[PDB]
RNA sequence: AUAGGGACGGUCGGGGGCAUCAGUAUUCAAUUGUCAGA
RNA sequence: AUAAACUAUGCCGACUAGGGAUCGGGUGGUGUUUUUUUAAUGACCCACUCGGCACCUUACGAGAAAUCAAAGUCUU
């Protein structure tokens, strides 16, 4: 026979592996890993993986994590230590299965951003997702109607968002964002909110780290 | 023929991106944290661009004839990531697909990362 | 294992509802998953380990995409044919007014609808508007042209030209 | 005057200004990595 | 300041109406939920009212008909 190829040299060759760490309330594992390329004087091997950027699913605590597999973390790396990437918050989401998921056409939609501060000298942006719950056993029809006067629909991000703005003031990013992937929130707004309308999938859409002081 | 420069790889390794045009199907396969390039071979292959590359037919032509080669220069396993196609432009895959996807499996690799890159935006500019 | 996730407005959900047993038997065919989440309001399909091949998920994904904006059950399924395509046009980024949008997307359809069957008849696609969606399913060169007429039907731009043009090419194609 | 006018509060508002930012996508670039088509 | 300046439908004065649809108040609430060693409250919902929301609808009146709760509208 005669083949039409024949491996000769492979590109993989200055290759650097590393692995993926995040502490934080995270598992301590190093779950996935990276890869990069060799030192060459002016390239410094691991220095150039500084504003890396990672997606990861919630698979980094091994208990009921399988379970809240939507939350998309985006980890960046920070630092390194000899062979390993260690990672500090940078973002936190969702997925189309979840948002996708949440929407009938026959509710109402509401929607809340909100610009936090917290102690730790880290500025926050998080958007956060309600919708409007029936309460009468008429499942959501063209004859069901779970609409909310344009009023009270602010009426809640004014409540919501200002629930959050203080929430952050009083936290530590590793605090913040271990409490934003929990079920914790989302049974606090449902308290305030009930007051002007009963919601239902209420989520914290998405969290962007706008500007973090490296003190 | 490659060798080693900027090198050398290892390799578990690396993560190759799919995409195809309703008029085509790409192949191709860098590496991580960004990284490039040890692997292509996509559309230019075969026929006429009439049945085209847009049914498999050349996403056969895919790998085989093609991507095996990572096998080749030490990559062992790579990872996908779907695009096809443009938007917008517009959405969604193309042909190829189980043949994109499925194909590079069908061989020396790995799945791994499956996540649909197509890149689309919130309102711009129009079409025609 | 891949995922793609699609959210319907509630006047869907009923409907969805009751024939979310023929969508599962007909993506059970391909061994393809599929939930119907009352809560989020969301439709998902996923891959599985059975999957013989996992090309289909994006047809799977155009399935639910066409359930979402209100494309009846036996037309939506169409799509997971080889040959047929689908495309779902966005209409509301066109016009800031409000009342505009309902008088640009109502020349589209026309009286009766017949501008659109007439559309329907000259591009060989099945087409249905609904809220800020025009939802298209056929050949890939009858999409484009489908396309074509729907961004300018929204942009001012009176379909007749379109149809005439597309009158004098089907006349010329015998 | 269960006219009209106007008080005041309670609002409620995609009301309006007026900036403000947030964003996307776009495109500019720029190194990108490759690297014949496209 | 032209207008592919429009429900081809006036209104200072209003009904045949409803049904439903939306945004006010006032009820019940019973439903949730806040408060937060228990609530009350606050929210969510619920019904129910009355405000008026716009719409939609014709057991009515039309006009010369399609349509109209108006153009219904006083031998036409």
């Amino acid at each position: 026979k005669k083949g039409a190829k024949k491996r000769t040299i492979d590109p993989l060759s200055r290759k650097e592996w590393y692995d993926f760490r995040a502490p934080i309330p995270f598992s301590s594992k190093s779950f996935g890993k990276t890869l990069v390329t060799k030192s060459s004087g002016n390239r410094i091997a691991s220095e150039e993986i500084k504003g890396r950027v990672v997606e990861s699913t919630l698979a980094d605590l091994k208990d009921n994590s399988n379970d809240k597999a939507w939350r998309k973390v985006k980890l960046v790396i920070d630092e390194v230590d000899g062979r390993n990437a260690k990672t500090s918050f940078y973002g936190l989401d969702i997925t189309r299965d979840r948002l996708c998921s949440m929407i009938r056409k026959w509710q109402t939609l509401i929607e809340a951003r909100v610009d936090c501060k917290t102690n730790d000298g880290y500025i926050i942006r998080v958007f956060t997702l309600a919708f409007t719950k029936k309460t009468s056993a008429g499942k959501q029809s063209s004859t069901s109607t779970c609409y909310a006067k344009s009023s009270q629909v602010r009426a809640i991000r004014r409540k919501i968002n200002t629930f959050i703005t203080n929430e952050a003031a009083k936290l530590g990013i590793a605090e913040f964002s271990k409490n934003l992937i929990g079920e914790d929130y989302t049974k606090k707004i449902e308290k305030e909110t009930k007051n002007i309308f009963p919601l239902q999938n209420i989520t914290i859409r998405k969290v962007k780290v706008l500007k973090r002081p490296k003190l | 023929s490659n060798v080693v420069q900027a090198r050398d790889n290892s390799q578990v390794f690396g993560v190759a991106r799919i995409y195809a045009s309703f008029n085509d199907t790409f192949v191709h396969v860098t590496d991580l944290s960004g990284k490039e390039t040890i692997a292509r071979v996509t559309g230019g292959m075969k026929v006429k661009a009439d049945r085209d590359e847009s049914s498999p037919y050349a996403a056969m032509l895919a790998a085989q004839d093609v991507a095996a080669k990572c096998k080749e220069v030490g990559i062992t396993a790579v990872h996908v990531k779907i695009r096809a196609t443009g938007g917008t432009r517009t959405k969604t895959p193309g042909p190829g697909g189980q043949a994109a996807l499925r194909a590079l499996a069908r061989s020396g690799l790995r799945i791994g990362r499956i996540e649909d890159v197509t890149p689309v935006p919130s309102d711009s500019t129009r079409k025609k | 294992e891949s995922s793609f996730m699609t959210l319907f407005p509630k006047y869907r959900e009923r409907y969805l509802k009751d024939c979310w047993p023929l969508v599962t038997k007909a993506l059970e065919k391909h061994g393809i998953a599929a939930t119907l989440d009352i809560v989020e309001g969301s439709m998902t399909v996923k891959t599985t380990r059975k999957t013989y091949d996992p090309a289909a998920i994006l047809k799977a994904r155009d399935l639910i995409k066409l359930l979402a904006r209100s494309v009846p059950a036996p037309q939506a399924l169409k799509i997971l044919e080889d040959g047929m395509a689908c495309d779902i046009i966005k209409i509301r980024s066109m016009v800031r007014n409000k009342e505009r949008f309902v008088k640009r997307r109502q020349r589209l359809l026309g009286q009766n609808g017949t501008t659109l069957k007439a559309l329907e008849l000259l591009t060989q696609t099945y087409i249905l508007v609904h809220g800020n969606t025009v939802s298209v399913m056929g050949g890939y060169k009858g999409l484009k042209e489908v396309r074509r007429v729907v961004e300018d039907t929204m942009n001012n731009i009176h379909p007749i030209y379109l149809i005439k043009e597309l009158m004098i090419k089907r006349e010329l194609a015998k």
